[PDB]
C-alpha cells in the first residue's frame, strides 16, 4: 500500500 | 527469490486545457496491480490484479486519498520548478516519481528508493542510506534544503523499512500462484536468407515471466556484442514477455553460432543451435 | 528541452496463425516527453477502439506504452502501426512481420 505523508519541492 | 514494489508517478502540466494531468501505477516485480488516472471520468485506484481485488473497501478509499493528495502536492511542484528553472508558464512539463522496496528470499529489506524527475531528467534521490539527499542541481538543492529542514527523509525512513516491506510480503503470499512463479521462455532459432553471402539467425525468447533475461550469441564460443541486434523486452499482453536476439552471419557457418539463454524460470542456461 | 525519440516494435502476442484469433501488439518505449500518438493499421486504415496501457516508466525516467487489439491474421491482411511524437518531423510506420 502506498505512503501516507509527502512533502512539495 | 528477490522481489520488489514500486509506486510511479506522472504528472504532466498542458496550459490552457486544464490542470496536470497525473497517472499513478503500482508493481510487484513485473506485474501491475493498481492504477489511477486522473482523466478517468470519475477517478478511483482500480485493481489490475487479482490478488488485490480482496482488499476491502477502506484500502481502496485510503489508496484513492492519497492518489488524489500526491496529484495536488504535484500540481504545487509543478508550480515551484517554473520558479525553480526560471520557465515561462506556457509550456508543458513534466513531474515523476517512484518510491518502493526491494527484499530478498528472505523478506529482508534490501533496499528502499524514493526520487524525482522533472522534464525526464534527474531531480532529487534519496540515498541508500535512507538518511541523505542527492540534488541534480541547485534548484534540486533548494528542494533538499526544505526537506532537511522538515527531515522528510526520516519519514520515508519509516516507511520503507516498516510498511513496504510488510505490505509487499502481503502481496507476495497473497499472489503466491503467480507472483511467486516463474515462467521460462521457449525458445527457438529462425534462419532468414539475405543474400547468397549471409544469412539472420534469430534467437527467440517467449512467453517467459518475469522479464529480465539474458540473451547472447556467440560465435566459435566468443560473445557477438557488437554484431548482435537486441530488442529491447516487450510485454506480449498475457503477463508475460518476449526477445530477440540477431546476428548476421556467413552462409555456410551457421552451425558456429550458439544463442545462450539465461533466465530465473530454467534451471541451467540454455544454448540453441539452428536447426535446419 | 532534452527530447527523446520512440523505440518502436509492433508484433503479435503468440506466432501468427493464419486464421487464428490473437492480438496485435504496438509497443512504444524509450521516450520523453509522454504525450504520444499511436494508431494500429489494417491493410492502411485505422482499427478503431485499440486500447493501451497506463503510463509508465523505466529506471532512466523514459516513458513505454503498449497499444493493443485483437486481430486474425490472414495471409493477405497487412498490418501496421503509426507513431507521432514530438521528436518526429513526420509520423512513423512500421509494418508488422510476423518474423520480428
Ligand atoms: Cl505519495
Amino acid at each position: 500500500r502506498r505512503k501516507w505523508r509527502r512533502w512539495h519541492l | 527469490g528477490s522481489h520488489s514494489m514500486r509506486y510511479f508517478h506522472t504528472s504532466v502540466s498542458r496550459p490552457g486545457r486544464g490542470e496536470p494531468r497525473f497517472i499513478t501505477v503500482g508493481y510487484v516485480d513485473d506485474t501491475l496491480f493498481v492504477r489511477f488516472d486522473s482523466d478517468a471520468a470519475s477517478p478511483r485506484e482500480e485493481p489490475r490484479a487479482p490478488w488485490i481485488e480482496q482488499e476491502g473497501p477502506e484500502y481502496w478509499d485510503r489508496e484513492t486519498q492519497i492518489c488524489k493528495a500526491k496529484a495536488q502536492t504535484d500540481r504545487e511542484s509543478l508550480r515551484t520548478l517554473l520558479r525553480y528553472y526560471n520557465q515561462s508558464e506556457a509550456g508543458s512539463h513534466t513531474l515523476q516519481n517512484m518510491y518502493g522496496c526491494d527484499v530478498g528470499p528472505d523478506g529482508r529489506l534490501l533496499r528502499g528508493y524514493h526520487q524525482d524527475a522533472y522534464d525526464g531528467k534527474d531531480y532529487i534521490a534519496l540515498n541508500e542510506d535512507l538518511s541523505s539527499w542527492t540534488a541534480a542541481d541547485t534548484a534540486a538543492q533548494i528542494t533538499q534544503r526544505k526537506w532537511e529542514a522538515a527531515r522528510e527523509a526520516e519519514q520515508l525512513r519509516a516507511y520503507l523499512e516498516g510498511e513496504c516491506v510488510e505490505w509487499l510480503r502481503r502481496y507476495l503470499e497473497n499472489g503466491k500462484e503467480t507472483l511467486q512463479r516463474a515462467d521460462p521462455p521457449k525458445t527457438h532459432v529462425t534462419h532468414h536468407p539475405i543474400s547468397d553471402h549471409e544469412a539472420t539467425l534469430r534467437c527467440w525468447a517467449l512467453g517467459f515471466y518475469p522479464g529480465e533475461i539474458t540473451l547472447t550469441w556467440q560465435r566459435d564460443g566468443e560473445d557477438q556484442t557488437q554484431d548482435t541486434e537486441l530488442v529491447e523486452t516487450r510485454p506480449a499482453g498475457d503477463r508475460t514477455f518476449q526477445k530477440w536476439a540477431a546476428v548476421v552471419v556467413p552462409s555456410g557457418e551457421e552451425q558456429r553460432y550458439t544463442c545462450h539463454v539465461q533466465h530465473e524460470g530454467l534451471p541451467k542456461p540454455l544454448t540453441l543451435r539452428w536447426e535446419p | 528541452m532534452i527530447q527523446r525519440t520512440p523505440k518502436i516494435q509492433v508484433y503479435s502476442r503468440h506466432p501468427a496463425e493464419n486464421g487464428k484469433s490473437n492480438f496485435l501488439n504496438c509497443y512504444v518505449s524509450g521516450f520523453h516527453p509522454s504525450d504520444i500518438e499511436v494508431d494500429l493499421l489494417k491493410n492502411g486504415e485505422r482499427i478503431e477502439k485499440v486500447e493501451h496501457s497506463d503510463l509508465s516508466f523505466s529506471k532512466d525516467w523514459s516513458f513505454y506504452l503498449l497499444y493493443y487489439t485483437e486481430f486474425t491474421p490472414t495471409e493477405k491482411d497487412e498490418y501496421a502501426c503509426r507513431v507521432n511524437h514530438v521528436t518526429l518531423s513526420q509520423p512513423k510506420i512500421v509494418k508488422w512481420d510476423r518474423d520480428m
